[PDB]
């Protein structure tokens, strides 16, 4: 039990005197909070309600010198219950109508303290994000639906976002098969939205959905032209 | 879920001897396997299955304090489409792999209220069937009206069926309802086919064909109705 | 070094019950259930039954239900197989294995020849 | 139980030659099949586990493959010490093993 | 309800408090006997007040949205006048322990014009 | 005095236990024996491509820290204590929504044997996601999975295995089949690695093999369509001199198929590809529309020479289509 | 004195059937507090959501609110900055489904001035003024 006891000592040292109220490197340069997403599924594109239901693995890695450890050579993966005892980005989805972290068996979160200090926070979030749908040419229409990701409190001086791996940050969109929408393309953007308070950091993941005309050509146009 | 307004609906009452009267106001969407093959003439039996989770009969034991009075207020319940014909309480000791667990199985033998559905569903279909019989009276020399009258009835049947399917599940067996609707559909369809046959023969004796069809349809439809009611009423 | 030592070759007349042991080593005996397998000369090896040591539960092959009775000693980490009503046809070499996971039989015994003249 | 139909009774492939085997299964066995090597007067020895994954300490020459109801074992270049009796097995249910399969020059 | 314990003698005639103290003090466990589902509003903070006087008076109030059950029989429809109730009483406390008594100015009906009573 | 020993053991169990770390971290993998007892296979919502399932999710893992010696071989831990020990963070890779039933109390049972083995049977209601490629609908079969595995721990940290033989480790209750139009033919299991951004994880797939029951669709949809088509043919039989009768028959025949088509599509999701039910409905629609076309063609000429060919052709062509359709789809597996 | 202000992030759909409308708002509101007075290197001290509950806040409910929800994904959407003097700024994000009494007599030309009345619940005019 020497190895596990030593790891317990290391984790206790890390969480000792750790102030969750302070962002990493407070009174210092902005903390670069990389993000990477794995879209588990996109379903129920509710044109009537002008929103779509998104299920995704939302990882967000950032550096933190306080949690750095060197005694253990491997990557500790502490229990998901330790997230509440650690600082995290105050990220929020601006165009989210309602969202929740999946419940069973336990709250689906991940924590992984790498030896350098990098923390791979992750969540399995299901969100019913809303995108203003321009149905002027529906069904022969496209939709630029997006998931605006933004930091609620901190400004660009305090926190900076960026896709980790850049165009490879978002994965699994190709495998998705929505019933009536073909995900023609997805685009990743990085912005610094200038609000009244200041320049906040922003990320935008937009899927240029395209309507599948096969069902509409089957049922809408064909009977009408026959009649 | 246990109701929360105003405070969490729940009671504790430590009696002097030691008996603890613990009670909750609970709303449950309990599952009940519905055998909707006699529906609407069905007698759906539903149960609530109370059972301890982690304790075996060695440590815990369930009984209805009062042999039958433990259940109350069932009679005053006025279900919208149902009548609670009877309720029974069973106290089993189911044997699982780990051990013998306690069990109390409150059961309600719901009976469908045919009074509502006889007018909601059966009456329109039956009435439309009667309208089909009216076709035979019209004529055979000139029956261009008979074709129209006959062919409208199946459209009426389709509309009735489409509205009906929304409420019902998708169990593959015909149930008591879909069988009757489809049988009435078959009868009206065969009325249309009867018109087709007689019209073809005449334009290709004929009066006898007309009258034999006229007498045949009401009696065979009556036999169908009698057979169906006898089969499903019991 | 985990080794599945066995009693050794045995010879006995037909109809007389025999017992053969299987001594494990190194790994925790109770953790992984033991499997007893019979292999006639040049024939496919067939499994007799496995005895999860911790609770002593057993599940014998249908063709050997009652032919073999499997026991185990917790003190001496040894698995015992006992055959009853021996016949000529049953003569073969008997192996005791370990089912490390659901996939493979990690360790196998040295081999115990059985002869029924 | 599940029957393991070892299609190759035996082969006379020469040394340093591609040699393959087949381990058919009558019913679904997922991917729990395992392969064992039994030299004469020796107990069976595990080569491949979980259909494809190769057991530790095993020479890399052996290479399992195949999905449910179709399992094959191949060796790129058979060597002198790599000749013995080959019989597969499945653990998707109570264990059942197929017949042996020898290698000869 | 009066509460002998919550008596204070000071220049302050009343302790006007927010919802933070509701849990701390004893509350009557009132519930609506025909409420299929009800909930007290929480945005921005729990819509509850608690005022306390020197004499021991308490004036706990809160906002509720009850989806009460009304035995709406449709024998003559649309013609059915209904006296839909809102029965409420302590869940556990017997009559010997909790008595509810209306005051003359009890049910202050609001502006019926803006109601959804259509 | 028995309770005093028992409560002292429960007090001493958690002493020195740090639930943040899995058992044997940095020493060995934490194997997790598992099995499932399905109380009832909930309804299959084809519209949302999902199925509900109520399970007694069981799972056992060796933990050396929770070792005790005393008169009792098995301890009972309340749901409160179960939150102070390392329970594996298992989740369902296709779980759209799941409820851990907790009325009257948390439906969780935690037991600890003397050796340190644990058993964590719990009751869950998983509304998993079943991707339905409804190409042969209604006559189609779907193998809905129930993939589950750790969320944070890679394959080098926790591995999931079935406690009994893989065939014996998934049990369905005898009366547990709440399918309106499906038959739970059987269950199959498998365990394979999955590659993810974070690492490699062990996934315990469980394919519940289902086949859609087709009688309801036969009576509700196929029978009216076939009957309507036959009625279209009989319009040929009537006459050619009676223009109004033919016109009325044809127009009403066309009218019916609109309602019939609309009704069928309401249950399904709006998949672009024809699901082979809209295929049959569309072919019948084209057949009745072609009957109208032929009726107009004969009407232009204004005995029955033109219509004899149609009288023989339409039954023959329609029978060809019907036989081909049924043989193709029914035989397809 | 609670100095309020609203920035409507998005004016949600108008529920015609139920005579209500949804609205997403950044409900900002500041109020002087002498107790939370500090002098330090930084004029503004951003505080986590945990500290927001431990300091007094106005119980600003909605007079015509119905089933309002405060977004919590990822963490609670609400900040609380304390300036050196003590001028708190308590911003939060809401999705209040206020009630809009609609008189649909001039349908479909009907126009409605849907209100968003909001004020303190537990405090009278003499203790909290907006
Ligand atoms: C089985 O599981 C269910 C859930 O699956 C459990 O139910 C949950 O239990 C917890 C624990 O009690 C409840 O948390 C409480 O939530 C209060 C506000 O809840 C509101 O928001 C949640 C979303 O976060 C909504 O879901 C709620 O609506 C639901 O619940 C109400 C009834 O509560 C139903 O009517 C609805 O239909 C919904 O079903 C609500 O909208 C929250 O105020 C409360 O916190 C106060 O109380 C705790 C008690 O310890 C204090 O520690 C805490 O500090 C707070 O106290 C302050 O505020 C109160 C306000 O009155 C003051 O009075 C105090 O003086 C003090 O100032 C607590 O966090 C949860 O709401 C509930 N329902 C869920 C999650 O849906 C069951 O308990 C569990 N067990 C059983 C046997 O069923
Ligand atoms: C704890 O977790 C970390 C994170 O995974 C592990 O360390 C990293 O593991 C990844 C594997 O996914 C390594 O990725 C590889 O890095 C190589 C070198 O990268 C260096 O340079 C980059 C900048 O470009 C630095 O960011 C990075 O830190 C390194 O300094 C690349 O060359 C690799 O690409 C090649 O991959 C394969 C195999 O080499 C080739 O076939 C390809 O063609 C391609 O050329 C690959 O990207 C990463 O280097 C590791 N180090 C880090 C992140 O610092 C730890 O090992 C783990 N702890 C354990 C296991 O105990
Ligand atoms: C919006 O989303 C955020 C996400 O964080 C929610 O914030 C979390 O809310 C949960 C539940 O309200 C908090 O969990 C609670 O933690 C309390 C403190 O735990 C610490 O202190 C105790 C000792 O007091 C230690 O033992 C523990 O290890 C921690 O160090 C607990 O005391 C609470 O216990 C209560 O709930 C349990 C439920 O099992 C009961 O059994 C108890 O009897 C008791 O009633 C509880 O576990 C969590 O801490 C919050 N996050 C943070 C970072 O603090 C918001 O609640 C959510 N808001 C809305 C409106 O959705
Ligand atoms: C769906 O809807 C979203 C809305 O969010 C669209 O996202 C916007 O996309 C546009 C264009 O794709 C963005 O506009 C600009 O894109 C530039 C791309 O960089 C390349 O091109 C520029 C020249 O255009 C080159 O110089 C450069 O080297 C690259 O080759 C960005 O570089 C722009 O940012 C720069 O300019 C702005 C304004 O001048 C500065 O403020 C920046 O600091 C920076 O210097 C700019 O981003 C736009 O930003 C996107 N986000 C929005 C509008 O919020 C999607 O395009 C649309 N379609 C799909 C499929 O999603
Ligand atoms: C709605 O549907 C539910 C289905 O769950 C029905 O519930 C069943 O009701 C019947 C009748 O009430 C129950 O039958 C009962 O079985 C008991 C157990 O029998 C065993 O008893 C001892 C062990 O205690 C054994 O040694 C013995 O061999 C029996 O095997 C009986 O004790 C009950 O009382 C009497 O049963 C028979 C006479 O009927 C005799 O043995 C005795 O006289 C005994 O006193 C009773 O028979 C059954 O268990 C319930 N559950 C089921 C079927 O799953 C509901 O009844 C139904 N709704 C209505 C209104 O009926
Ligand atoms: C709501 O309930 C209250 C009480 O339950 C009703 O008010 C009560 O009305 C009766 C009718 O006269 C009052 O009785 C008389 O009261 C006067 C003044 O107290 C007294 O002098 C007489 O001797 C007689 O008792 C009764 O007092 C009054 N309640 C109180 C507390 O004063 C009220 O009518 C109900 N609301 C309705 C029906 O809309
Ligand atoms: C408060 O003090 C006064 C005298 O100053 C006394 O008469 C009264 O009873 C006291 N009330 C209490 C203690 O509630």
């Amino acid at each position: 039990p020497s190895n596990m006891s030593l790891v317990k000592e290391t984790v206790d040292r890390l969480l000792k005197g750790y102030d969750i109220r302070l962002r990493p490197d407070f009174g210092g340069p902005p903390v670069a909070v990389g993000m990477n997403i794995d879209i588990a599924s996109i379903d129920m594109v509710s044109e009537v309600n002008m929103d779509y239901t998104l299920t995704m693995y939302f990882q967000q890695a950032w550096r933190d010198k306080r949690l750095s450890y060197n005694v253990i050579p491997l990557n500790l993966t502490l229990d998901n219950r330790v997230a509440d005892q650690l600082w995290v980005p105050d990220t929020y989805f601006l165009n989210d109508k309602k969202s929740f972290v999946h419940g069973v068996t336990v709250k689906n979160r991940m924590i992984r303290l790498h030896p350098d200090g990098t923390v791979l926070y992750g969540l399995r979030i299901t969100t019913t994000a809303a995108c203003m749908m321009d149905l002027r040419r529906y069904p022969l229409d496209e939709q630029n639906c997006t998931l605006e990701i933004e930091s609620y409190g901190y400004t660009t001086d305090d926190i900076e976002f960026y896709w980790r791996g850049d165009d490879n940050a978002v994965t699994g969109v190709t495998k998705i098969e929505l019933p009536q929408f073909s995900i023609v393309d997805y685009k990743l953007i990085t912005k610094k939205v200038v609000f009244s308070t200041g320049s906040y950091p922003r990320l935008s993941l937009s899927f240029k959905l395209k309507r599948n005309i096969g069902y509409f050509i089957l049922q809408t146009y064909m009977p009408s032209i026959l009649i | 879920f246990v109701h929360g307004v105003t405070v969490k609906n729940r009671m504790i009452r430590l009696h002097p001897d030691g008996t603890v009267l613990y009670g909750l106001r609970i709303t449950t969407t309990a599952a009940c396997m519905m055998d909707l093959r006699r529906y609407p003439l069905d007698e759906q039996n539903c149960t609530l299955e109370i059972e301890s989770y982690g304790y075996t009969t060695d440590d815990i034991e369930f009984y209805w304090r009062g042999d039958d009075n433990a259940v109350t207020g069932v009679t005053k319940i006025e279900l919208p489409q149902f009548s609670i014909v009877d309720y029974k309480l069973i106290t089993k000791k189911v044997v699982f792999s780990t051990g013998s667990y306690p069990r109390l199985s409150l059961s309600f033998k719901l009976k469908r209220n045919i009074g509502y559905f006889i007018l909601q569903t059966y009456m329109p279909s039956i009435l439309i069937t009667i309208l089909s019989w009216v076709s035979f009276w019209i004529n055979y020399d000139a029956s261009a009206a008979r074709v129209a009258l006959g062919i409208t009835t199946v459209l009426t049947m389709t509309t009735i069926n489409t509205h009906l399917r929304e409420t019902l599940p998708k169990i593959p067996y015909v149930k008591a309802i879909d069988m009757y609707l489809m049988g009435c559909f078959v009868f009206v369809f065969m009325a249309l086919l009867e018109y087709a046959l007689v019209n073809y023969i005449f334009f290709g004796d004929v009066n006898a064909i007309d009258r034999w069809s006229r007498i045949f349809f009401p009696v065979v439809f009556s036999f169908f109705n009698i057979v169906y009611w006898l089969y499903y009423v019991n | 070094e985990i080794q599945l030592q066995q009693s050794g070759p045995e010879l006995v007349k037909p109809g007389t019950s025999v017992k053969v042991s299987c001594k494990a080593s190194g790994y925790s005996f109770t953790d992984y259930n033991m499997y007893w397998v019979k292999q006639s000369h040049g024939k496919s090896l067939e499994w007799i039954g496995y005895i999860d040591p911790y609770n002593a539960d057993t599940t014998y092959n249908r063709e050997f239900k009652g032919k073999a009775t499997l026991t185990v000693d917790k003190s001496s980490s040894t698995a015992f197989m006992h055959l009853n009503s021996l016949t000529s046809e049953d003569s073969a070499v008997y192996y005791c294995a370990r089912k490390r996971n659901n996939f493979y039989f990690d360790y196998w015994g040295q081999g115990t020849p059985l002869t029924v003249s | 139980y599940i029957v393991m139909t070892q299609s190759p009774k035996s082969m006379s492939m020469s040394l340093g030659e591609r040699v393959t085997l087949s381990c058919r299964a009558s019913e679904y066995v997922g991917s729990y099949v395992s392969w064992y090597q039994q030299k004469p007067e020796q107990s069976p020895k595990l080569l491949i586990y979980g259909a494809s994954n190769r057991y530790t300490g095993v020479p890399d020459r052996f290479a399992g493959s195949g999905s449910a109801t179709d399992f094959t074992l191949t060796i790129t270049s058979v060597q002198a010490e790599d000749l013995a009796d080959y019989h597969c097995g499945q653990t998707y249910n109570y264990p059942t093993f197929g017949g042996g399969t020898k290698l000869e020059i | 309800w009066y509460d002998r314990r919550l008596k204070f003698n000071s220049t302050i005639k009343v302790l006007r408090l927010n919802s933070n103290m509701v849990g701390k003090i004893w509350i009557p466990d009132t519930f609506f006997r025909n409420s299929k589902k009800a909930d007290a509003h929480w945005i921005t903070t729990p819509n509850r007040m608690l005022r306390i006087w020197n004499d021991g008076r308490v004036l706990y109030t809160l906002r509720l949205t009850i989806d009460a059950e009304c035995q709406l029989q449709l024998h003559n429809f649309p013609m059915d006048e209904h006296s839909c109730p809102l029965e409420f009483s302590s869940y556990g406390y017997p009559r010997e322990e909790i008595v509810y008594q209306w005051k003359r100015s009890s049910v202050e009906v609001g502006d019926t014009r803006s109601w959804r009573l259509y | 005095d028995n309770t005093t020993v028992f409560t002292r053991i429960l007090d001493r169990l958690l002493d020195g236990y740090d639930n943040r770390l899995r058992p044997g971290l940095g020493e060995r993998v934490t194997e997790v024996k598992t099995d499932i007892f399905v109380t009832s296979f909930g309804p299959v919502s084809d519209h949302d491509m999902e199925y509900t399932i109520d399970v007694f999710f069981r799972q056992s893992w060796k933990d050396e820290r929770l070792k005790f010696k005393g008169p009792m071989t098995v301890l009972r831990l309340n749901n409160l204590m179960a939150s102070k020990i390392w329970t594996p963070d298992t989740f369902f890779h296709n779980g759209k929504k799941s409820v851990a039933h907790n009325m009257t109390m948390p439906n969780k049972l935690l037991r600890i044997t003397e050796d340190g083995t644990l058993l964590y049977t719990m009751r869950l209601t998983v509304r998993a996601e079943c991707p339905m490629h409804l190409e042969d609908f209604p006559m189609d079969a779907h193998a809905c999975p129930l993939k589950f595995g750790s969320y944070a721990y890679t394959r080098a940290e926790v591995v999931y295995e079935w406690t009994r033989e893989p065939a014996r480790s998934v049990v369905v209750a005898e009366d547990g089949s709440r399918l309106n139009q499906y038959d739970l033919l059987g269950q199959t299991v498998d365990s394979g690695i999955v590659q993810s951004s974070t690492g490699e994880y062990v996934v315990m797939t469980t394919h519940f093999h289902l086949k859609r029951k087709i009688g309801y669709f036969v009576i509700q949809t196929y029978l009216p369509c076939i009957m309507t088509v036959i009625l279209s043919q009989v319009s040929f039989w009537l006459n050619r001199e009676s223009v109004p009768a033919r016109t009325v028959f044809g127009v009403t025949t066309v009218l019916t198929m609109t309602t019939l088509s609309i009704s069928a599509r309401n249950s399904l999701p709006k998949v672009a590809y024809a699901t082979a039910m809209d295929w049959f409905i569309a072919v019948c629609y084209a057949f009745v529309f072609s009957a109208l076309i032929e009726f107009a063609t004969v009407n232009y000429f204004t005995v029955s020479k033109i219509d004899r060919l149609s009288r023989i052709a339409f039954p023959l062509l329609f029978g060809i289509f019907n036989l081909v359709y049924w043989a193709t789809y029914l035989n397809r597996e």
